[PDB]
């Protein structure tokens, strides 16, 4: 109905599933980059 | 024969195996989502971590 009110209102979306950090990285959320020191405390980023 | 040199060869290899299963015991899932440190970062923020 246009009126259903509380308890019986209806729902329209797509649903999806997804599982993450069980997957090899093609294309993911991005960040910053800098150069490759070594020999220098350093982060690492890969898949979070 | 190897029988001799036996009880030092069984000291080397509890300390060695009691340290590499101290190790591997950093797999051992401890009953949350998982024993890696990087995964309970990366899937959750920081209250519900």
């Amino acid at each position: 109905q246009p009126t259903n009110g509380v308890g019986y209102q209806p729902y329209r979306v797509v649903v999806l599933s997804f599982e993450l950090l069980h997957a090899p990285a093609t294309v993911c959320g991005p960040k910053k980059s800098t150069n490759l020191v070594k020999n220098k405390c350093v982060n690492f980023n890969f898949n979070g | 024969t190897p029988s001799a040199l036996g009880k030092l060869q069984d000291v080397v290899n509890q300390n060695a195996q009691a340290l590499n299963t101290l190790v591997k015991q950093l797999s051992s899932n401890f009953g949350a989502i998982s024993s890696v440190l990087n995964d309970i970062l990366s899937r959750l923020d920081k209250p519900e971590a």
